[PDB]
DNA sequence: AGCTAGCTTACCTGGTGT
RNA sequence: CCCCCCCCCCCCCCC
DNA sequence: AAGGTAAGCTAGCT
């Protein structure tokens, strides 16, 4: 997983911008568009390659109104999560419910229940801490994580993982 | 729902069905991550997957080379990485991109691969394998011991190698490992 | 129910006429590619009169003491006078007109001259000596090679249809046949340089302006050639008072006719037949 | 209408045509519609959860849809449903859904006639679904027994089985919105059912529907029988509601109340101690309404007449032309920007003018940008107000909402910004669409340049007046005003009346001198007709292109 | 005033595209609707505010378009769904001329 | 030779009352009767029949008994006719859309 | 499929401009310039939209291509700059 | 009682405004 | 749903 | 105080 991915987006570009900067507009309109983006289908549009060789090919003009649209081909960076993919992350938050973890863009939350069952909450500590005869899992510790399941929300993707099989846990 | 962006994969999604299927480590990921992709070219082109190692050092290039073309337009190590990255951001990104700056915090803190040379070679070695992009890119980005950790992570992986073959390769990779 | 019928024909960039489904209706509108308002009634000179006639008004003769072109009509008068080699091109050229006059009367049958055609020929020759101000006086500078060549090359420049092949290049031949027998008949040597007195300097001019009128005269891809035939047809039969005068045979006509031909009516009123 | 939508804006290529699935019918619902009743939940005017926005769009200006909370000018009505409580046919298909009956075996749902006989697979063979589907049909309906074996294409001798039972076939016949058949000392006459015809519908092969007119995806044969009734929005049925307490419903509101209380009555007698032979009397009542709300006008049947004994217009009858929906509203609209009044002649106008009453000029408009060439111009227009001629009615902003500088207690101190429209006053030279009906020539329609005039009339210019057909006996005649910069050019660039001179329809000119001019013309230029100085001197200055050389 | 028919004829002899299509929306009719890309008909629920779209009874909240079209014909899309036949507006071409 | 006919009688009506159409359009029209098989008329059984779009077809004469085969059989309108442009409030492909217009940035450039 | 592309070398369409493309490209134009885009042409005083872009027109100063469809979908592309504006 | 002849029947019939 | 209103051009002969 | 036609279908011709 992190993919390169080839897209494009149709931009329409209004006639007050049909000046010789027009190519440069059109690249800065897609960057404000699509980068930093996160849909569910694609995931996270992380960062648009080769900035120089970006392709506008001609703008057709849109009948009535005096702009013109163009299909601006492109290929990007991409971050898509799985079910079943084993992600490594730093642990952001901690509650008596569990912890989330920072996986690149997106956060992976680790339930409970979805641990081994010697980890156990501890919130009389600074900051709180999930404790086991062996690891404490705190605020900024290394996790692998196994990825069950994701739900795609509005600008983002968030995911719930297990840490209860082998191979997996405190790094 | 918004202008969105469009793929190279053309599909035929007539009145019919949302026949949609599941997304696994069965290695079915979506139509949108199939094997066989099409690149702007029209050519069938393979699946390019990222080990974080790479990931890394194609989003430094492809912002080190805007920022490149920003000073055109314009006329008429470790901890010390980050630092860095920071600051190259400041200057081709949009600062309100969260998600990119985030990434490269990761990547940068977990890439087993600093310098090109050396992903260049973990490429050359994975790349015989003949593993899907996705087993190979998990192999690159997960350090393994046993081949029994690495097929346990990597459940896809079952019967597509052998144990020693794998745990050969999982060696190479440790010695390939910089020393950050 | 005109309109209805005709709406989606259009001539496409391909001087097609198709409907909405594509369909060739005509190969080229109005079977030459040309815009109705472009086009003026011409008499076809070649067609009629005597044989005789035609003779006295086309041939030329430079083999012949009495035949040939006289000296006052052209500077190369006196050392054109038995030169075989533009009696061959001046031969070319008479077995043409007699060629286009056999051909003019097959397809005009009752021998009608006058003919709706692009390009009026006659008013370019008009302005043309009016222009330069040619004195039907004093020899032309024109050669026998100048005329004949300067016409066989206008020819090649009447473009409707363009395209590299066969097909189209027939197309293209078979469109402007008709124009080229008036552009013949109108331009032939003993014309060109005993009736209207023109110059080397004014028959460019004529032969540019042939060109130029002549592309001027073609439809435009996107003529919604469909509805106006329809309007066309349409608006002249709502001017009907009709219906056959309050009186060769009562045949129906006017309205009820034309309501009889579109409806494709089986029981027509007055079925009749004509016996040669 | 309005108000910004993140939405890629497209537009149709394609129109696929197919019947709604019932399943659809319901998927696509927002509400169950149970109550006959508008609303008055105990008195209380507000709509009910039964019938009208159970969630389906606003009667009130609300702004609550409930569904989308847009508000009438924005939302598009969403549709709900209503369960039929025994199957029905659709009035439209009622022939088809005969013919298909009389190419399928009426029990195995088997088709009557096997790629085995000769005839039937020329008829298979054509490639026109339509075509297809008469050469299929002609061909089976004869077909009066489902074979169970057949003659092979080998030997004829040796018969092979095709398939389906060997069960006789009805002759088919319809008697009102029934379908009876004929079986064979006497005949056996019963109705076929609604039920029955479906069930063997569902149970038509998809090779075998495909090969009839049929598609497996948007138009199955079991489609044309009615299941679940998709209950139109508001928006289609508009509720025109005149004060608090009156009502205002539209005849296909009451219609659909009528097919409402028809299907509670047979879901209530087939529920309860049925009496099966009321049953069908229930039924058949129900088969009429769902029938007579889409065809009211049904060939030889008593019309659904209303409480007034007025008809009840069915949905068929809106889209009947000629002032019906697609000939009415579609091929054809009342337009805003137009102007009608009398026509009478100038010959001081120029040939490609139109005389326009100041009135006329000071009521239509056209929306002009605010840009650094005319946005001093502008600014004087609109200082100047609705009022004075050379004037503006309305300046709209970047924001999208409109100052009427008759109102606007900042009239007099608009300070214009770039990209601004003001909505001037029609002006001398503006190309404008001049047309006298019935426009039967492409030149009863011609654009004129306006001239600003005293007095209530069109004035043209007489050598117009033959290709419009007018005389000045009261003619009147339409102007239209182009609004954008793209169709002002389309009208003085393609059909300005200069352009129009001589017609493509006889290649000869269609306008020529007319009357006094040509009457008076003769009469100049007779061998006679001699001018004295005095006379001529004026006569050369008449001519406004004269050299000024006598 | 009536730009009926008649009218409809003379301005397409003309070859005036874009003065026809401005007499028959933005001179009278003109109305915005959201087509599902799937299903092709005016089922989306357009929250478009939130910037919600959404076609239950196909599950899209992403394949979704904005068409401009005369309210009338709006109507008569809306009319024909009534007697259960289905005129679904699609963005693209299955087909090919 | 049904053709040449059919012209020859148009002619002679409209020749009758005196006027004079220019050949083109009444041959434009006899080629539209012809074009299919046989003498397809002016009528609602004539052209109305043929294999156009259902949208268009339904615009003259037989309105609703068409879309609603439209349905049933599950035609597919192309919209390339007049007509359904026309219901679609869209710039129909008639003279001034019979081709599309395009920015070249190459020579935006160039020009600047 | 974007074989409908013809190329320029084997291009059969009219290389003189159509009354409806003039027509188009007029309109488009000042359509364009009245909505402050950038004008190609000194305007020598002229203050119309339509003026400007006859004035464009007139010095082959319009940024705009026609493409040229054909029955079957296929089409040829023509810059304002190269063809013949006779008419 | 195969086919066909004479019925019968829906479909449309210019444009605009008290 | 009526109704009206509009349209009702041209032209019989003689070379 | 319709008219012409294209379906369809009864009655009444083998
Ligand atoms: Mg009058
Ligand atoms: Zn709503
Ligand atoms: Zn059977
Ligand atoms: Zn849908």
């Amino acid at each position: 997983m992190f993919f390169i991915k080839d897209l494009s987006l149709n931009i329409t570009l209004h006639p007050s911008f049909f000046g010789p900067r027009m190519k440069q507009y059109l690249k800065t309109k897609l960057l404000e568009e699509v980068e930093g983006s996160c849909t569910g289908k694609f995931g996270y549009i992380l960062c648009v390659l080769d900035y120089d060789n970006i392709d506008i090919q001609r703008g057709r003009i849109l009948p009535t109104d005096g702009s013109a649209e163009f299909n601006v081909k492109y290929r990007a960076v991409v971050f898509k999560p799985f079910k079943g993919e084993v992600v490594d992350g730093t642990v952001v938050s901690c509650s008596q419910h569990g912890f989330e973890v920072q996986v690149g863009p997106m956060k992976v939350f680790v339930t409970k229940h979805l641990m081994p069952q010697d980890l156990t909450f501890n919130a009389g500590s600074n900051p709180p801490s999930y404790q086991s005869s062996e690891d404490v899992i705190t605020i900024k510790s290394r996790i692998r994580v196994k990825i069950e399941g994701c739900i795609s929300q509005v600008s983002s993707i968030h995911a719930i993982g297990s840490i209860k099989e082998d191979y997996l846990g405190a790094i | 729902m918004n202008v969105s962006t469009s793929t190279f994969q053309t599909r035929r999604r007539r009145l019919k069905k949302v026949e949609e299927e599941e997304n696994a480590a069965t290695l079915q990921l979506g139509q949108e991550f199939q094997l066989k992709q099409i690149n702007h070219q029209g050519e069938e082109e393979e699946l390019i997957a990222l080990n974080l190692s790479e990931a890394r050092l194609v989003i430094k290039e492809a912002l080190v080379e805007r920022r490149r073309a920003f000073k055109r337009s314009q006329k008429k190590t470790r901890e010390k990485e980050l630092e860095s990255i920071d600051v190259l951001l400041e200057q081709t990104t949009g600062g309100n991109n969260k998600d990119l700056k985030n990434t490269m915090q990761y990547l940068t803190n977990f890439s087993r691969f600093r310098d090109q040379e050396t992903v260049g070679a973990v490429i050359q070695l994975l790349k015989s394998t003949g593993l899907h992009p996705f087993e190979v890119a998990q192999l690159g980005s997960l350090a393994c011991d046993t081949a029994d950790e690495a097929k346990t992570l990597i459940p896809s992986l079952n019967n597509k190698i052998s144990d020693d073959e794998l745990e050969r390769i999982l060696k190479e990779l440790s010695n390939l490992e910089t020393l950050y | 129910r005109l309109v209805k019928a005709l709406e989606d024909i259009m001539v496409h960039y391909d001087n097609t006429t198709r409907n909405s489904l594509g369909n060739v209706i005509q190969f080229i509108y109005g079977e030459d590619g040309m815009d109705a308002a472009h086009i003026e009634k011409q008499s076809l000179d070649t067609i009629g009169g005597s044989d005789a006639a035609f003779e006295k008004r086309y041939r030329v003769d430079l083999l012949n003491t009495d035949h040939t072109l006289d000296p006052s009509l052209l500077e190369s008068g006196s050392e054109i006078l038995g030169d075989l080699k533009l009696q061959v091109l001046l031969d070319e050229e008479y077995k043409q007109l007699v060629k286009d006059r056999k051909f003019l009367r097959e397809v005009f049958v009752d021998g009608e001259a006058n003919w709706p055609l692009p390009v009026n020929i006659r008013r370019i020759i008009q302005n043309a000596q009016q222009t330069f101000h040619i004195d039907h006086t004093k020899p032309s500078d024109l050669t026998i090679k100048d005329i004949v060549l300067g016409v066989k090359d206008l020819q090649e420049n009447l473009l409707v249809l363009r395209g590299k092949n066969e097909i189209i290049q027939n197309a293209q031949r078979d469109a402007v046949t008709l124009f080229c027998c008036l552009l013949r008949s109108r331009l032939a040597t003993r014309r060109v340089l005993q009736e209207y007195r023109l110059t080397k300097q004014a028959f460019d001019w004529v032969l540019s302006n042939i060109e130029a009128q002549f592309l001027r005269s073609v439809v435009h891809p996107g003529e919604m050639v469909g509805v106006l035939a329809a309007q066309s047809i349409g608006e002249p039969a709502t001017q009907m008072t009709l219906n056959t005068f309050h009186f060769s045979k009562k045949v129906t006509s006017g309205v009820p006719r034309l309501k009889e031909i579109l409806n494709v009516a089986k029981n027509m009123k007055t079925p009749s037949l004509t016996v040669y | 209408g309005q108000q910004y939508s993140s939405a890629p804006l497209r537009t149709v290529k394609e129109v696929q045509f197919g019947l709604f699935s019932p399943e659809e019918v319901r998927a696509i619902s927002v509400a169950k519609i149970r109550f006959p009743e508008t609303m008055d939940e105990t008195q209380t005017r507000a709509k009910i959860g039964g019938l009208n926005d159970p969630r389906l769009g606003s009667i009130d200006r609300n702004l609550k849809c409930q569904t989308c909370q847009e508000g009438m000018n924005e939302c598009p009505g969403h549709f709900g449903h209503i369960d039929l409580a025994k199957p029905v046919f659709h009035v439209g298909f009622i022939a088809k859904i005969k013919k298909v009956c009389e190419c399928v075996c009426m029990h195995c749902g088997k088709l009557l006639l096997d790629e085995h006989n000769e005839l039937m697979r020329q008829a298979l063979a054509i490639k026109d679904s339509k075509k297809r589907f008469a050469a299929i049909w002609t061909l089976c309906k004869t077909k009066m027994v489902c074979e169970t074996d057949v003659p092979s294409e080998d030997d004829p001798t040796q018969l092979v089985s095709r398939g389906g039972c060997g069960n006789t076939q009805p002759t088919i016949r319809k008697d009102g919105l029934k379908l009876v058949g004929s079986w064979k000392d006497e005949p056996e006459l019963r109705v076929l059912s609604t039920e029955e015809i479906l069930n063997i519908f569902k149970h038509i092969s998809v090779k075998d529907f495909t090969s009839l007119g049929f598609n497996e995806v948007f138009s199955r044969p079991e489609w044309m029988i009615l299941t679940c009734l998709p209950v139109p929005p508001p928006p289609v049925r508009p509720s025109i509601s005149f004060n608090e307490s009156q009502r205002g419903e539209d005849d296909l509101t009451f219609k659909l109340a009528d097919i409402l209380k028809a299907n509670i009555s047979l879901e209530t007698l087939e529920h309860n101690g049925a009496p099966h032979h009321a049953i069908e009397e229930a039924e058949s009542l129900l088969q009429f309404h769902v029938a007579t709300y889409m065809d009211n006008d049904i060939a030889g049947q008593p019309q659904a007449l209303q409480k007034s004994g007025r008809p009840v217009k069915s949905i068929r009858a809106r889209l009947k032309g000629k002032e019906g929906r697609i000939r009415g509203n579609l091929m054809g609209k009342r337009v805003d920007f137009s102007a009608r009044t009398v026509i009478s002649g100038d010959p001081n106008l120029e040939l490609d003018q139109v005389g326009v009453p100041k009135s006329i000029a000071k009521t239509l408009t056209y929306p002009e940008v605010v840009t650094p060439y005319n946005i001093d111009r502008l600014t004087q227009l609109v200082r100047n107000g609705p009022n004075e001629h050379p004037g503006a009615k309305y300046v709209i902003r970047d924001s999208g909402d409109r100052i009427d500088l008759r109102y606007s207690k900042r009239a007099g101190d608009i300070q214009l910004q770039y990209g601004w429209k003001v909505e001037r006053h029609i002006m001398d030279n503006d190309p404008v669409l001049f047309n006298r009906q019935p426009s039967l020539h492409k030149m009863s329609m011609m654009a004129h340049r306006v001239k600003v005039i005293p007095y209530s009339t069109f004035r043209l210019n007489l050598s117009v007046t033959s290709p419009y057909n007018a005389d000045f006996d009261g003619d009147e005649m339409n102007l239209h005003v182009p609004q954008s910069e793209e169709t002002r050019a389309e009208l003085s660039q393609l059909c300005a009346v200069p352009l129009q001179i001589v017609s493509p329809q006889s290649n000869k000119p269609c306008m020529g001198i007319v009357q006094d001019t040509l009457c008076g013309i003769r009469k100049l230029t007779l061998r006679d007709t001699f001018i004295e100085l005095d006379q001529v001197l004026n006569m050369l200055y008449w001519v406004p292109d004269w050299d000024g050389v006598i | 005033l009536r730009f009926g028919e008649m009218e409809r004829d003379c301005m397409i002899a003309h070859g005036a595209a874009s003065f026809l299509k401005e007499r028959l929306m933005e001179a009278s009719d003109a109305f915005r609707v959201h087509i599902c890309g799937i299903c092709g008909l005016m089922t989306v629920i357009a929250k478009l505010n939130h910037n919600q779209f959404e076609c239950k009874g196909c599950d899209n909240k992403i394949d979704i378009y904005q068409i401009h079209i005369p309210y009338a014909a709006k109507l008569l899309f809306q009319e024909l769904m009534a007697m259960n036949i289905t005129p679904r507006l699609y963005t693209d071409r299955s087909r090919d001329f | 030779a049904g053709r040449a006919a059919l012209y020859k009688e148009v002619y002679n009506v409209i020749a009758s009352d005196g006027s004079y159409v220019n050949y083109r359009h009444m041959a434009l029209l006899v080629d539209v009767m012809t074009t299919q098989g046989g003498l397809t008329s002016v009528t609602r059984h004539g052209f109305n029949r043929s294999n156009t779009g259902a949208l268009m077809r339904c615009s003259f004469e037989e309105t609703v008994e068409i879309l609603f085969e439209a349905g049933a059989s599950a035609e597919l309108d192309d919209c390339r006719g007049v007509s359904e442009n026309v219901i679609l409030g869209q710039m129909a492909p008639i003279g001034t859309g019979a081709f599309d217009v395009m920015i070249d940035e190459e020579s935006l450039v160039k020009y600047m | 499929l974007k074989e409908k592309a013809i190329p320029k070398d084997q291009r059969a369409t009219t290389p003189y401009m159509t009354k409806y493309e003039r027509a188009r490209i007029l309109g488009t134009r000042a359509l364009q310039i009245s909505m402050n885009a950038p004008v190609f042409v000194d305007l020598e005083g002229e203050t119309d939209p339509l003026r400007i872009a006859m004035k464009e027109l007139a010095e082959k100063k319009i940024p705009l291509v026609i493409r040229r469809y054909l029955p079957d979908g296929s089409f040829e592309d023509w810059s304002v700059e190269e063809l013949i504006v006779d008419l």
